[PDB]
C-alpha cells in the first residue's frame, strides 16, 4: 500500500487521491480481523460473527 | 460508669455505639454569645437504614422500605468536631471541621438487591432555632452536607475502566460498537447534598454534653455514572460534647 | 564497557570541582549503601516516602543542592526535608542521631565520601533504573 | 454528553502546569524550595482565583513570598475538579514508584 | 407463568426467606415453611423416598 501510494504521489497525485488509488480489497487484507491468528478455540462461526460484516 | 479501655470493649460492638446519656439530663447548657464554642466530639450511630422503593407508576406514594445491614458494625461517624458559632439572631450553627465523618454501608433489601451508600456529614453545617440563649431538650439543628462518589477516581472496574486510573474501552469486546458501551466505558463522579436533623433529647448542663435522635436523607451509590442513585433514609442517635473554644 | 575513572569521577561540590573516586572506594560505598541505607533506598528509591529520591536530577533541585559530594556528605550529618526548611536526624540517620540509628556510629568522613560517590556513580552505570522502581527492574 | 472530567483536564493548562486548584502535592517537589513546606500551605489554602493569590497565604515568611514570585511561571490555576480533590488525593492520590 | 406457587400461597405460604411476600410486603419473617423451604423439604423427603423404595 505504501509502495503504491509513494509511486502516486511522485507522479503528482495529491495525498488524496493517492490514498483514493488504493483498492479496498488490498487496504483489506491489511486489518489484523482477517489475520487468522487472532481467533478462539471455542469462538465459532464466520469472521463476520466477531468483528461484523466490513461494508467499507 | 467504670471507665472502660480498649480490653474492654475490644469485639463487644459497643466501639460502634454513640455515648449516652441517662434520664437525669433534662437540663440547659448555658450559652453566653460573647464566648466562642466547639463540639469536640459529635457521633451519629445509625440505627435503621430505609431505601426508598422505585416504584412502577409515578405518580404513586413511594415508600421508604426496611433493610438489612450486611456490613455488620461498621456504620457509626466519630471523633466529628468543629466550631459552634453563635449568630446574630441567637441561633447556633455547627461547622464541621474534621473526624471520621463517613462510613461505606451496605444494606439488601428484601429479594436480594443490595445498596451500598456512603453515609455521611462531610462538610455538614447545621444550625438550631433563633434564641437559643441555653441548649435544651427542645433543642435542634437542622443542616446540609455533602455526599461525593461512594468509589473515590482511582477505583477500576472489574474489567479495569476507570475515572483516573484504568482502560477507557471494553477491551474484551475489541470491535464492539462503543456508542451502547459509553455508559459503563465513561466513568463519572457524582457529588450531591443530603439533609440532616438532630433532636437533641438529652442535654447535661454541668459538662455541655447533648444526645438525641437524627434523621438524615441522601442519595446511594451510582457505581461512578453507571446507574442511578436510590434515596436513603438514616435515623439513628448521636452525642456531642460542646466546650468553649 | 567498564566502570572507568570518567565514570568514577562526580562533583565535589557546586562550584565545579570534581573528585575521581577509586575502583575500592566506589566498592566500600555501595556496601556502606547496603549496610546503612538500602533497607529504605534499594536502587536508589525512597521506600518509607517514595515521592523522594536519590536520582541526580531530584538531588540537584535539593536545598541545599545535594547533587556533589559535600552535600551528600552534610546530608549525612545533618538532613534536611528537601526545601531545606526543617531538620530530620530525629527520624532520618544520620551522624547526628547517631545514638538512635546505631549503624551511622563510626562511620569517617571517608565512608560518608565513599556512600555520596556510590549515590552520584549509580545512575551514570543505570540511568533510569536509579530512583526508578519496579516499572525498570 | 458522557465525559471523562480527568481526560479532559489534561487539555487544559492542568496538563501543562502545577494546578494550585487540583495536581496533587508531589507535583511541588518538580522545582526548587517548593515542598514540604510550601506545598503544604498551597494545598491547605487552596483554591486561589489566580496563580498571584497564592502570594496571600496568611503567615508566609518573607523569603517564602519571593520563592512563589520565582515559581509562578510554573503554576495555573482552574476550576476545581470534584474528582481530583476529594478522597484526599492531594496528599495522596494512590502513586508511588 | 407461575404454577406451584399460587398452591403453595392457596395454603398460607406467601413469604420468602428473602424476605419478601406475595402480598407486596417486605422485612417479614416466613420462618422455615417459605417458598424455599417447602421446595427444600419436597427435595428431602424425594430422597428419602428413593432410599425407602432400595430397601423394599
Ligand atoms: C476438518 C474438519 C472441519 C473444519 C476445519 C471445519 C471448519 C469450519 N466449519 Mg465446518 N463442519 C465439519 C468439519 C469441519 N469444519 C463437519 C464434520 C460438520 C458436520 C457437523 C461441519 C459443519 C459445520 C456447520 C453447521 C458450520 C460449520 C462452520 C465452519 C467454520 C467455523 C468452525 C467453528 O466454529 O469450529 C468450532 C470448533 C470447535 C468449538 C472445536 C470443537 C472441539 C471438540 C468439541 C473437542 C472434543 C474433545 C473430546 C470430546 C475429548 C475426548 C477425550 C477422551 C479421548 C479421553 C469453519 C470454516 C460454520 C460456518 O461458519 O459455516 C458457514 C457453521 O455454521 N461447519
Ligand atoms: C451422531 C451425532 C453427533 C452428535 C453431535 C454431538 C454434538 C456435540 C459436539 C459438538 C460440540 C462442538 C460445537 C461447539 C459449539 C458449537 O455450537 O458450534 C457451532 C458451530 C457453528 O458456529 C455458528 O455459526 C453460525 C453461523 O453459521 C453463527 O455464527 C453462530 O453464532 C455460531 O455459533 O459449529 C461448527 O462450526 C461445526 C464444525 C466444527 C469444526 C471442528 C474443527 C475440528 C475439531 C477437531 C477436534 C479434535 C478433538 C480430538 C480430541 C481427542
Ligand atoms: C528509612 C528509615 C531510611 C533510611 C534507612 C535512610 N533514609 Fe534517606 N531518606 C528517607 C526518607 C523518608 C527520605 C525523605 C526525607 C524527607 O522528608 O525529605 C530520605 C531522604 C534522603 C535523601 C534526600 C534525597 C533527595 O532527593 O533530596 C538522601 C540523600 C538520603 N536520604 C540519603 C540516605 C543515605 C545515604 C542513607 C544511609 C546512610 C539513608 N538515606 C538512610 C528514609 C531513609
Ligand atoms: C412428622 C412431621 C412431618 C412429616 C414427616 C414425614 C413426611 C416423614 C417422612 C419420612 C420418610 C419418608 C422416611 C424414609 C426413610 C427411609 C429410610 C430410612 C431408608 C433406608 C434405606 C436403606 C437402609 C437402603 C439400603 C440399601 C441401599 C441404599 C442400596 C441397596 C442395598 C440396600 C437395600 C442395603 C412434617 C415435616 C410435615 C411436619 C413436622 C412433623
Ligand atoms: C474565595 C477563594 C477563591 C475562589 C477560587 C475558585 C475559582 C477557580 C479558579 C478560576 C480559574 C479560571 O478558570 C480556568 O481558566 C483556565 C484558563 O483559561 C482554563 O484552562 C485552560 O487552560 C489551557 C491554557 O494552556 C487551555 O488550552 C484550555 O483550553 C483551557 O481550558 C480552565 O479550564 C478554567 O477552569
Ligand atoms: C433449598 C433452597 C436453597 C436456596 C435458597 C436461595 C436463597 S432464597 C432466594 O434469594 C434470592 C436473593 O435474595 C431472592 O431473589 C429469591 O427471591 C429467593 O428465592
Ligand atoms: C433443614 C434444616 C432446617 C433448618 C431449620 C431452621 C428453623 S427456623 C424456624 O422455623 C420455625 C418453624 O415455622 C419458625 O416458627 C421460626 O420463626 C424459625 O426461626
Ligand atoms: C440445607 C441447609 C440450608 C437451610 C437454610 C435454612 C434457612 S432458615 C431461615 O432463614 C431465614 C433468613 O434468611 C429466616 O427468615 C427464616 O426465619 C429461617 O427459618
Ligand atoms: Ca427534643
Ligand atoms: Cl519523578
Amino acid at each position: 500500500i505504501n509502495r503504491r501510494v509513494q509511486a502516486s504521489l511522485a507522479s503528482g497525485a495529491t495525498l488524496e487521491e493517492a490514498w483514493s488509488a488504493i483498492p479496498e480489497k488490498l487496504a483489506f487484507y491489511d486489518y489484523i480481523g482477517n489475520n487468522p491468528a487472532k481467533g478462539g478455540l471455542f469462538r465459532t462461526g464466520p469472521m463476520n460473527k466477531g468483528d461484523g460484516i466490513a461494508q467499507a | 460508669a467504670a471507665t472502660l479501655t480498649y480490653d474492654d470493649i475490644v469485639g463487644t460492638g459497643l466501639a460502634n455505639k454513640c455515648p449516652t446519656l441517662d434520664d437525669t439530663a433534662r437540663g440547659a447548657y448555658p450559652i453566653d454569645s460573647s464566648q466562642t464554642y466547639r463540639i469536640a466530639r459529635l457521633c451519629l450511630q445509625p440505627t435503621t437504614f430505609l431505601v426508598k422503593e422505585e416504584p412502577k407508576n409515578k405518580r404513586q406514594e413511594a415508600e421508604f422500605v426496611p433493610t438489612k445491614l450486611v456490613t455488620r458494625e461498621t456504620t457509626s461517624l466519630d471523633q466529628i468536631q468543629g466550631e459552634l458559632k453563635v449568630n446574630s439572631d441567637g441561633s447556633l450553627t455547627f461547622v464541621e471541621e474534621d473526624g471520621i465523618d463517613f462510613q461505606p454501608v451496605t444494606v439488601q433489601m428484601a429479594g436480594g438487591e443490595r445498596i451500598p451508600l456512603l453515609f455521611t456529614v462531610k462538610n455538614l453545617v447545621a444550625s438550631t432555632q433563633p434564641n437559643v440563649t441555653s441548649i435544651t431538650t427542645s433543642t435542634d439543628f437542622k443542616g446540609e452536607f455533602n455526599v461525593p462518589s461512594y468509589r473515590t477516581a482511582n477505583f477500576l472496574d472489574p474489567k479495569g475502566r476507570g475515572l483516573a486510573s484504568g482502560y477507557d474501552s471494553a477491551i474484551a469486546l475489541p470491535q464492539a460498537k462503543e456508542e451502547e458501551l459509553a455508559r459503563a466505558n465513561v466513568k463519572r463522579f457524582s457529588l450531591t447534598k443530603g439533609q440532616i436533623s438532630l433532636n437533641v433529647a438529652k442535654v447535661d448542663g454541668r459538662t455541655g454534653e447533648i444526645a438525641g435522635t437524627f434523621e438524615s436523607e441522601q442519595l446511594s451509590d451510582d457505581d461512578m455514572g453507571a446507574h442511578e442513585p436510590h434515596e436513603v433514609k438514616i435515623q439513628g442517635v448521636f452525642y456531642a460534647s460542646i466546650e468553649p473554644a | 564497557a567498564e566502570l572507568t575513572p570518567e565514570v568514577l569521577t562526580v562533583p565535589l561540590n557546586s562550584e565545579g570541582k570534581t573528585i575521581t573516586l577509586t575502583e575500592k572506594q566506589y566498592l566500600e560505598g555501595k556496601r556502606l549503601f547496603q549496610y546503612a541505607c538500602a533497607s529504605c533506598h534499594v536502587g536508589g528509591i525512597t521506600k518509607t516516602n517514595p515521592s523522594l529520591d536519590l536520582r541526580t536530577e531530584t538531588l540537584a533541585l535539593a536545598t541545599p543542592p545535594r547533587d556533589n559530594i559535600e552535600g551528600l556528605v552534610d546530608y549525612m550529618k545533618n538532613p534536611t526535608t528537601y526545601d531545606g526548611e526543617q531538620e530530620i536526624a530525629e527520624v532520618h540517620p544520620s551522624l547526628r542521631s547517631a545514638d538512635i540509628f546505631p549503624k551511622m556510629r563510626n562511620l569517617t568522613e571517608k565512608d560518608l565520601v565513599a556512600i555520596a560517590g556510590h549515590i552520584l556513580v549509580e545512575p551514570k552505570i543505570l540511568g533510569d533504573k536509579w530512583g526508578g522502581g519496579k516499572v525498570y527492574y | 454528553e458522557l465525559v471523562n472530567v480527568v481526560d479532559e483536564k489534561l487539555g487544559t493548562a492542568y496538563g501543562e502546569k502545577i494546578d494550585l486548584n487540583n495536581t496533587n502535592i508531589a507535583a511541588f517537589i518538580q522545582y526548587r524550595g517548593l515542598y514540604p513546606t510550601l506545598a503544604k500551605l498551597i494545598v491547605k489554602n487552596a483554591p486561589y482565583e489566580s496563580v498571584e493569590d497564592v502570594l496571600n497565604i496568611p503567615g508566609l515568611t518573607e523569603r517564602q513570598k519571593q520563592i512563589l514570585r520565582e515559581n509562578l511561571e510554573h503554576f495555573t490555576v482552574t476550576e476545581v475538579e470534584t474528582a481530583l480533590v476529594e478522597g484526599g488525593d492531594r496528599y495522596n492520590n494512590g502513586l508511588y514508584k | 407463568g407461575m404454577f406451584v406457587l399460587p398452591f403453595m400461597a392457596r395454603l398460607g405460604v406467601t413469604g420468602s426467606w428473602s424476605g419478601w411476600s406475595i402480598t407486596g410486603e417486605t422485612g417479614i419473617d416466613p420462618g422455615f415453611w417459605s417458598f424455599e423451604g417447602v421446595a427444600l423439604a419436597h427435595i428431602v423427603l424425594s430422597g428419602l423416598l428413593f432410599l425407602a423404595a432400595c430397601w423394599h
